[PDB]
RNA sequence: GUGAAAUGCGCAGAUACCGGGAGGAACGCCGAUGGCGAAGGCAGCCACCUGGUCCACCCGUGACGCUGAGGCGCGAAAGCGUGGGGAGCAAACCGGAUUAGAUACCCGGGUAGUCCACGCCCUAAACGAUGCGCGCUAGGUCUCUGGGUCUCCUGGGGGCCGAAGCU
């Protein structure tokens, strides 16, 4: 297994319930490729630099997680299939590395 | 008919002529002129002194349907696009602001053999 | 794949076949629901009105299911994947847990083993069928229904598929295998995936026979016959048609627009 | 990969005396399993040329030595060998 | 005038989220800025890049910002 | 659009502006006299598979080495075969210009091709115009990359100026 930070970006424009829905079926995807938890940061909805589906916010989540290498890019498009996930993004994860050190 | 003062401006200076077209304040014209548009044709609509003389014509037209400040938003380089902008200061329009836009690929597609000239 | 032959005979130089990966494991059909006799038959009430059809392999039919929505909910098994004679893609036997079993139209990718299901509900992969609204703009999708309950009607030539390109109220924009753009109803089923056994298009036929095998008479050209035969027919000795091309009919054959003026598939199609 | 306990087993199993970490025998053992790992990729990935280069330098390497292995010792030159599974 | 590393504290340019740290690396045109004003070595100034580009395709950085009066 | 033009497009509503959509190619800034690769060559971001390389620790094998006729593989672009794609660009091809002439140079179009896959082709100013491995023979200067009880010392790589010597 790897560590990996997965960051994903759903529509802003969501009642708490479908937005709960969604966040509900990430955790099933998780799970099911083999993705053990371990942090999560929800930062929630912010401002974008540029629109994203016609709207210039989105809900955002990082995640902490380790899984089997193999199976992450199946996640990855696992994630995507919903209309309302807008954005995934997997990383290798690697310790911050500091200037003015 | 319909009348705005506070409407928004675009300047598009070709290396061969320049060109301005005035706007609502999301984007919709009212009217346009540009060295072609003055007695001017070929080569001297590319000059400075047509970009001005349109920039003129171009504002005079605007006035009229109630004109008064407007952004003013160019694109591209060419001789004439100063004086555009200057032209239109001292004007009777109040420039609010000036933005460039010029428009440029992040490598795009391929261009024509003689602007490929960069190798 | 294509099997290519060596030339141990002329023609059978030229001739490739099918690989049959594809099927394997399952040739003899359904005897259950399979089999209807099929009726060859060139023409309708005495005179023929397709020319040059006749001959070719006597031939079974399969029954295959061309609208899922019957069986929504309900998951299936892909029991077998089975060659088909009467079509150019080829057919999967699937048992649903109903017990109940039909024949699909097999979608590319497909393969013994998986279960597949139809409905508003069902995954976005490969074999499942879903209206058209349910599925995500972009995915390519074929046996798709053209107005709502009526059967699939689209894509279902062997490699074929159609592409979801946008939603328009109750309609849905659909780029064909043509490459025309039509609005189809939200609720016109489709099967996600494309069609498979895509190769198709490459048999080399290889001879004249084969050619009858599969039922198709020659064809003889126009001018090769006389004047009361064809438009072409007559001339002295070898001919250059002597405007415009003709059909036997008459009527002009080639750039000549046939499709109805007036047709109410108007204001759908787009290309 | 090839994981730091696939390796150490490896080295383990075909030593000469525990902590042998070089040799003859046990360095081929290390190629032969870097080798059918890669052989097995190039099968998939058969237009990757340039990881098919390292491929035949490993593969000299390990004749190179298989070479002085049986010009040494015939005896534990049949062993490596056999309880390895190579000569095509 | 001002390089821009040694206006900052002890900070990670491994971070592709330190929307305010990152938006200080980018001209007021949205490129990512030469060592001629960032002042980070040769390899930092990559670390740095391939951080600012992720950034931007998350959404958090603009790729360009047009040129508010010239 | 040019040198100035003309062909060409446009009152059948173009150019200029705004919004919504389609599609293909190439990845700005970072980016450099920088890096990687045996060569050809390799540049948006992500993940997976995988090659070569470098430093340190002095632990193991114990000369297991160097080169390599022939063989075998790779080999830019163009070009070929089957099928897919085709926005931009563009041999051929056509129009306008220029000119004595203009099968060119400049302008308006434009087909292969450019891209994908799969298989061929095997060339080149394939150039450092400098075969590979090793040992030996002043230093100065700036740079990439590692290791140090880190004004510096040490190892690997990329440029410039130059001892001896060679030419």
């Amino acid at each position: 297994m790897r560590r990996y930070e997965v960051n994903i970006v759903l529509n802003p424009n969501l009642d708490q319930s479908q937005l709960a829905l969604e966040k509900e079926i990430i955790q099933r995807a998780l799970e099911n490729y083999g993705a053990r938890v371990e942090k999560v940061e929800e930062l929630g909805l912010r401002r974008l630099a540029y629109p994203i589906a016609k709207d210039p916010q989105g809900y955002f989540l990082w995640y902490q997680v380790e899984m089997p290498e193999d199976r992450v890019n199946d996640l990855a498009r696992e994630l995507r299939i919903r209309d309302n996930v807008r954005r995934v993004m997997v990383v290798k994860s690697q310790e911050p590395f500091l200037a003015n050190a | 008919k319909r009348q705005v003062a506070s409407g928004r401006a675009y300047i598009h200076a070709s290396y061969n002529n320049t060109i301005v077209t005035i706007t609502d304040p999301d984007g919709n014209p009212i009217t346009w002129s540009s060295g072609g548009v003055i007695g001017y044709k070929g080569s001297r609509k590319g000059t400075p002194y047509a970009a001005q003389l349109a920039a003129l014509d171009a504002a005079k037209k605007a006035m009229a349907y109630g004109m008064q400040s407007v952004d003013v938003i160019v694109r591209g380089t060419g001789a004439g696009r100063e004086q555009a902008i200057r032209a239109l200061q001292a004007s009777g329009l109040q420039v609010k602001s000036i933005v460039d836009d010029t428009p440029v690929p992040h490598n795009g597609c391929r261009p024509k053999k003689k602007f490929r000239k960069a190798s | 794949a294509v099997k290519k032959f060596k030339p141990y005979t002329p023609s059978r130089r030229f001739m490739t076949v099918a690989d049959f990966s594809e099927i394997t494991k399952t040739e003899p059909e359904k005897s259950l629901v399979k089999p209807l006799k099929k009726t060859g038959g060139r023409n309708n009430q005495g005179r023929i009105t397709v020319r040059f059809r006749g001959g070719g392999h006597k031939r079974l039919y399969r029954i295959i299911d061309f609208k899922r929505w019957d069986k929504v909910g309900i998951p299936a098994k892909v029991a077998a994947i089975e060659y088909d004679p009467n079509r150019s893609a080829r057919i999967a036997l699937l048992h649903y847990v109903d017990g109940e079993k039909r024949y699909i139209i097999a979608p590319d990718g497909l393969q013994v083993g998986q279960q597949v299901v139809a409905g508003p509900d069902a995954p976005i992969q490969v074999g499942n069928a879903l209206p058209l609204r349910f599925i995500p703009v972009g995915t390519v999708v074929h046996a798709v229904e053209l107005e709502p309950k009526k059967g699939a009607k689209l894509a279902r030539a062997a490699g074929t598929s159609a592409q979801i390109q946008g939603r328009e109220g109750d309609y849905v924009i659909l780029r064909l295998p043509s490459g025309e753009l039509r609005k189809v109803h939200g609720e016109c089923y489709a099967t996600v995936g494309a069609v498979g056994n895509a190769d198709h298009k490459n048999i080399v036929l290889g001879k004249a026979g084969r050619s009858r095998w599969l039922g198709r008479r020659p064809h003889v050209r126009g001018a090769a016959m006389n004047p009361v035969d064809h438009p072409h027919g007559g001339g002295e000795g070898r001919a250059p048609r002597g405007r415009p091309p003709a059909s036997p009919w008459g009527w002009q054959t080639k750039g000549l627009k046939t499709r109805k003026r007036r047709k109410p598939s108007s204001r759908f199609i787009i290309a | 990969p090839i994981t730091k306990e696939e390796k150490q087993k490896v080295i383990q199993e075909f030593a000469r005396f525990p902590g042998d970490t070089g040799s003859t025998e046990v360095q081929v053992a290390l190629l032969t399993l870097r080798i059918n790992r890669l052989s097995e990729h190039l099968k998939v990935h058969k237009k990757d040329h340039h990881s098919h280069r390292g491929l035949l330098m490993m593969v000299g390497q390990r004749r190179r030595l298989l070479r002085y292995l049986q010009r040494e010792d015939p005896e534990r030159y049949r062993a490596l060998i056999e309880k390895l599974g190579i000569r095509g | 005038k001002a390089k821009v590393k040694a206006t900052l504290g002890e900070f990670d340019l491994r971070d592709y989220r330190n929307v305010e740290v990152l938006k200080r690396f980018l001209s007021e045109t949205g490129k990512i800025l030469p060592r001629r004003r960032t002042g980070l070595s040769a390899k930092e100034q990559r670390i740095l890049a391939k951080t600012i580009k992720r950034a931007r395709i998350l959404g958090l950085l603009p790729f360009t910002e047009k040129l508010v009066r010239k």
